[PDB]
This record gives C-alpha cells, structure tokens and sequence, in this order.
C-alpha cells in the first residue's frame, strides 16, 4: 500500500 | 494552429524541475468554449515528496484564450502527501515554443498547523 | 462527524465578498481518500464581472486531513469573463461555526497583455 | 452570452 508522508514538503 | 493539438490530449508539458503535465480535455457539458482538464501529473520538484509516479489531475480550461486551472491530490497507490496542489494560468504559443504559465498554490499540514504555499512552474510543451 | 457530513451532502459556503460556493464529493475511482468536487459557485463580488449566477466548479478534496482544491471558469448561459480562477486551502471545523480558508488565482486577460492575480478567500459555512 | 474584457474590467 502507498507510503504515507506528513506533507509533500516533508516526511 | 497551436491551441488546437493542445486539445489531442497528445502531449507533455514539463516544467522547470522536469515534473510533467498530460492533459486530456473533454468538452464541458454545459460551459461554452469551456473543457473539463483531466490526466496525469508526475512530480519532480526538487526536495518534495511524491515524485515519479502519475497523479490524476482535474480541472477546466477555456478555449477563447487558452487559460486552464487544474489541480491534484497527493493520494495514489505508491505514495500519499496528505497535500494538494491547485495551478492556474495561461498557454502562450505566441513564440516558437509554447509556454504554459501559471501560479500554484500547495495546502499541507506540518505537525497540527495549516498552511498553504505560493510558487510559479512555467511548462514547456515536449 | 462534520468531515463526514461534509462528504454525505451539498454544502454552501459563503466568503467575505458574499460570494457562495456550494460543493459535491463524489469519490475518486483510484485515488484513496479522495473525492472528485463538483457544484457551483455564485460571485457576488463588488467591481467584477459575472455576478449572480451559478458557474460550474471542479477540482479534488483530500478527506484525510480536510484539504480541497477547486476552480471555475469564467464561462456560462449569463455572462463570459473570458477567465478562470483556482482556489486551494483546507477546511477547519475546530470552531462552532466551520471555515474554509483558501488562497486563490484569477488568470484573465486586459487587453492584449496576461496576467495571474492572487487573493485570499475565507469562506464560512452555511448552516 | 455578455462577453467582459475579464473578470475584473467590463
């Protein structure tokens, strides 16, 4: 399943 | 003409980070001169998160004089950004290579604070 | 939950010109936690052109943490602007009355010469 | 349909 990330600026 | 083959939903558009917009039009069902924008953006941006793989993009574009607004969701299979991205602007094909201009804006969160970001991508058709 | 009542129903919105949108979630066939936006929105804005009737919106909503991104284009029955609008922000429903807060541009054209104009829309919801 | 200059001028 997708990676989860807080932001698509960070991590 | 250039602002025709725009309309195939043929082609690519790449930005200054090498991302790529394919846009595909469809014609809107009760708009005149008026598109409904879909297809795939592939993120390239330096230092963000969710590159390399298609996003599906929405939006509407107008035919008159060839402005367009379109926007993605950072959700797929491979990655999700829990972000999202609105652009808008305006085809130039006045010179020997056609420009698409617009302003962007990303709303993310970091931690529990909102925010939303400004920048400009200038796309050329490949 | 105000997230999912959101999701079950047509909402409207109102910003600080009078201006009234009014949203449909429809859910993505491939994206996960995402919704396909359609509606309309009514400009009710003093100076401008196209006021006081419904233009068709569009655009994406991110249900994992309340995120949306829409626009029109300036194009119906009533009136041409010969233009369109994006706007992007996030909706926050901590307060008694929710809030959508957004930052908005209006790509048009004077004369001969383009331009991308840039603004902020808070809109409050209607309840 | 009214056609404006744009959505700001008339």
């Amino acid at each position: 399943v997708a990676t989860v990330s807080e932001s698509f600026l960070t991590e | 003409s250039p602002d025709m083959k725009l309309l195939a939903g043929a082609s690519n558009w790449v930005n200054q980070s090498g991302s790529v917009a394919q846009f595909v039009f469809t014609p809107s069902p009760t708009q005149p001169q008026t598109y409904e924008v879909s297809g795939n953006y592939i993120n390239n941006a330096q230092g963000t998160g969710c590159k390399g793989t298609p996003y599906p993009l929405s939006g509407a574009y107008y035919s008159g004089n060839q402005i367009i607004s379109f926007s993605v969701v950072w959700s797929n299979a491979s990655a999700n950004c829990q972000s999202a991205t609105g652009w808008t602007g305006y085809f130039d094909f006045s010179g020997s290579q056609a420009v698409l201009k617009t302003d962007w804006n990303l709303a993310f969160y970091s931690g529990s604070t909102p925010a939303i970001q400004q920048g400009q991508d200038d796309f050329m058709q490949s």
